């Protein structure tokens, strides 16, 4: 579904991108 | 993170919880302590947004 | 000396939107060209302004209204008059609106 | 207060045709002055307002200083031959109009002329384009994407929760007792299990000394406190304006030291009806001298001969060897600093075990699901409660998350475990052509 | 006491000195202080108005207790000084530059 | 040390130092003042007091 080809989806695979909520609590948003 | 973490600390004041020092202080003693905890919160922010 | 004026016809309330009215000099400094953020009592833009008006409609039983109610301070009043013939004259501030406690005039 | 302006004669006869003359006026009431402020303009109209911006000079500011709540206005009416009858019916009133608008605190963005005339304004919270323009400091704004404030959900509730706990501890026995102890055998007494009532204590029997560090008199009646403790000792008055932390004195003052974070207060009354005789009373005993000092909520009951000399006492009472232990002289007829008084010390401590000790709150209904006001054994705050899964050990009451921020916390009446998640809340974007263009907007929470 | 509400009708005895515009001097003004030159005033002032404030929030126009003339107030000139110079080991002359 | 509690003073507290401190300071040219004065007097005896 995504139109990525074969590297694009192992280049993906190897970055990794609650402690999220804790810091949206607190004025912080991305 | 370590803009979050800043937010425990007391910073020269009785309590790092505003509501505590709010709950069991008058203003004119509750000023004080608010003031300090607001320069502290005040550089935190600073540093990072630098 | 008091007499209480008779032959009143009722007459239910009409209101009418305040446009852009209300705007005064929050101090006495001076300032030219220049654009100033401030923050006080002031009338809202486009707001419901209650509206009275005393006339007498020619005709049998015609409306007669002699409006002057007694109305609530809250904090402040901009009070606006429309006159032709000088008919609206004083105000009277006061609580109990009476010997009990002071009323200004 | 009387003011009369100079004599005039003003034109009394009633004019036909249209209204003519429009006549504004805002009176307010601050700090005791009346303010007046004015304005006159010549208009052509029926009825309504007129639309044109007109703004308004102060003309008088009566210092008068008093209420003012109600308000009346005052119309002259006509009298003739076209109006037969008594004074109650014989009248009729000229064409009149006036309106009333009320006031409420707004912040305003005026903009001043060369010459300093207010020309035009916008009020912040009229519409988002007033209030984008508010925000940039400008009347007209270009097109683009603008951060305008935030917003967050306003609480609808409140809910107090308090332990179960129904008798009194009586705070008397600590306060009537027939008798207490010496100032360095001072006695110590522990309160739990109680629901405190601190408000009939503080005016209930006109005491002289009363003043609180770390909290506030009048808040004693909103914080739950744990194992609350009670000092007490009899002594003169000058050292009574010593008690207090971070202060020095005698070795009296050195055998009860405060800590330097001390929390709680001292309360001190006058003692001549019971602790004076005729004869003299010598029964208190007081330190007089130590090797050093002591070290903060300490008791000492020892005694032995004081031994600064570079001679070896052993007991001899001799010269240059003094009893550490000296009597107190109280007579009923003696100067105003010898009279003695009775001291009362309290202490608190916070956040160390399930509370025990606090004042007389009526605890109220649960409500969940929705964030609204809470009250956990004085753990205020708001957001959304709603059941937990996470596993609670019998020994543990809440807990905490890394912002050191509470986020669960156990229901003190049927020990349920419950979580906390603040009101939803966030920025609030506004998309506009340009006020060149449009007046039109769009608008986007994030 | 309160300040800065309106026209001073409550205070000590001090002797009014004579009015010196043109060069920069001290000033004081119903409690306002300062140096500077004062000088006429095109800006109109309404009948209720006392002085005039600027951006920096300092005054820039006073009312004349007395006589309600309008003054402005300007700080003295000021600047910097740089000294241009070819170096110790060569002389020992310079020249003096004002901004 | 000997001059702290001897005579049973009855004002004595002490600015910029630490009484207990005395005896590990060294000093030059020690004054000394003299003078009586009434009760109300003694309280205002501090520096940056009218
Ligand atoms: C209440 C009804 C009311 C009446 C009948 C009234 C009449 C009135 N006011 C005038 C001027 C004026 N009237 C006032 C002030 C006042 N006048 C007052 O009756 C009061 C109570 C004040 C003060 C608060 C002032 C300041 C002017 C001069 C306006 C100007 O020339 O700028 C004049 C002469 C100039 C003209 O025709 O405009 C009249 C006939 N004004 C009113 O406000
Ligand atoms: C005008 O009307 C008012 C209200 O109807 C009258 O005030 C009343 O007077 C009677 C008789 O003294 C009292 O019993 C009432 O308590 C009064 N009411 C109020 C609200 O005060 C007033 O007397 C009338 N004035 C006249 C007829 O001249
Ligand atoms: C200003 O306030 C009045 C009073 O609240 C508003 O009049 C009400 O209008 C609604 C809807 O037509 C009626 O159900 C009420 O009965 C009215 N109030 C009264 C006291 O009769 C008026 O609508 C408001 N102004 C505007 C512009 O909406
Ligand atoms: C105005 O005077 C009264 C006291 O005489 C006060 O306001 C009253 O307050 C009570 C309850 O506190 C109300 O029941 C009354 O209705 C109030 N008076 C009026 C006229 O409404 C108050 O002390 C004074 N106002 C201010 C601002 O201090
Ligand atoms: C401002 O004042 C000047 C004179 O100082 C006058 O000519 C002018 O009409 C006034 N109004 C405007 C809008 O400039
Ligand atoms: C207090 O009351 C609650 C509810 O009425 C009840 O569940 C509880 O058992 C009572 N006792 C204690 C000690 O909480
Ligand atoms: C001590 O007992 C007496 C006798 O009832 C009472 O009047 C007094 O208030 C008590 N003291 C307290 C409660 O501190
Ligand atoms: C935009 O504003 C400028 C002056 O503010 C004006 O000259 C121009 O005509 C405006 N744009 C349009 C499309 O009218
Ligand atoms: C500058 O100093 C150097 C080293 O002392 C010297 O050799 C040189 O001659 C000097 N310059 C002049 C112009 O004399």
């Amino acid at each position: 579904p995504s139109k990525r080809s074969f590297i694009e989806d192992l280049l993906f695979n190897k970055v990794t991108l609650d402690l999220i909520c804790a810091q949206k609590f607190n004025g912080l948003t991305v | 993170n370590t803009l979050v973490k800043q937010l425990s600390s007391n910073f020269g004041a009785i309590s790092s919880v505003l509501n505590d020092i709010l709950s069991r202080l008058d203003p004119p003693e509750a000023e004080v302590q608010i003031d300090r905890l607001i320069t502290g919160r005040l550089q935190s922010l600073q540093t990072y947004v630098t | 000396q008091c007499v209480n004026l008779t032959t009143r016809t009722q007459l239910p309330p009409a209101y009418t939107n305040s446009f852009t009215r209300g705007v005064y000099y929050p101090d006495k400094v001076f300032r030219s060209s220049v654009l100033h953020s401030t923050q006080d009592l002031f009338l809202p833009f486009f707001s419901n302004v209650t509206w009275f008006h005393a006339i007498h409609v020619s005709g049998t039983n015609g409306t007669k209204r002699f409006d002057n109610p007694v109305l609530p301070f809250n904090d402040g009043v901009y009070f606006a008059s429309t006159e032709k013939s000088n008919i609206i004259r004083g105000w009277i501030f006061g609580t109990t609106l009476d010997s009990k406690t002071q009323s200004l005039l | 207060f009387e003011y009369v302006s100079q004599p005039f004669l003003m034109d009394l006869e009633g004019k036909q045709g249209n209204f003519k003359n429009l006549r504004e006026f805002v009176f307010k009431n601050i700090d005791g002055y009346f303010k007046i402020y004015s304005k006159h303009t010549p208009i052509n109209l029926v009825r309504d307002l007129p639309q044109g911006f007109s703004a308004l000079e102060p003309l008088v500011d009566l210092p008068i200083g008093i209420n003012i709540t109600r308000f009346q206005t005052l119309l002259a009416l006509h009298r003739s031959y076209l109006t037969p009858g008594d004074s109650s019916s014989g009248w009729t009133a000229g064409a009149a109009a006036y309106y009333v608008g009320y006031l409420q605190p707004r912040t305003f963005l005026l903009k001043y002329n060369e010459n300093g005339t207010i020309t035009d304004a916008v009020d912040c919270a009229l519409d988002p384009l007033s209030e984008t323009k508010c925000t940039l400091k400008s009347f007209t704004v270009e097109k683009g994407i603008y951060q305008t404030s935030n917003f967050r959900v306003q609480p609808t509730e409140s809910i107090v929760r308090f332990p179960n706990i129904t008798n009194l501890c009586p705070f008397g026995e600590v306060f009537n007792a027939t008798r207490f102890a010496s100032v360095y055998a001072w006695n110590r007494k522990r309160i739990s299990n109680c629901v405190a009532d601190y408000s009939v204590l503080y005016n209930s029997a006109s005491f002289s000394t009363f003043k609180c560090y770390g909290v506030s008199p009048t808040k004693l009646n909103d914080l739950c406190f744990t194992n609350v403790y009670a000092d007490s000792f009899v002594i003169r008055g000058d050292e009574v304006r010593q008690i207090a932390p971070g202060q020095t004195g005698k070795i009296a003052d050195y055998n009860y030291k405060l800590p330097d974070d001390f929390t709680g207060c001292v309360i001190a009354w006058n003692s001549n009806n019971l602790d004076s005789k005729v004869g003299g009373n010598y029964n208190y005993l007081y330190r007089l001298f130590r090797k050093s000092n002591l070290k903060p909520f300490e008791r000492d009951i020892s005694t032995e001969i004081y031994q600064a000399g570079s001679t070896p006492c052993n007991g001899v009472e001799g010269f240059n060897c003094y009893f550490p232990l000296q009597s107190y002289g109280f007579q009923p007829t003696n100067g105003v600093g010898y009279q003695p008084y009775r001291v009362v010390v309290l202490s608190f401590e916070l956040l160390h075990a399930p509370a025990t000790v606090c004042g007389p709150k009526k605890s109220t209904n649960l409500v969940k699901n929705k964030c609204v006001n809470f009250n956990f054994n004085g753990l205020t705050g708001t957001g959304v409660l709603t059941e937990s899964n996470k596993k609670f050990l019998p020994f543990q009451q809440f807990g905490r998350d890394i912002a050191d921020t509470t986020d669960a916390v156990r229901d003190p009446q049927t020990l349920e475990i419950l979580d906390i998640t603040p009101c939803s809340f966030g920025g609030v974007s506004v998309i506009t052509p340009g006020t060149n263009t449009s007046n039109q907007v769009a608008v986007l929470y994030q």
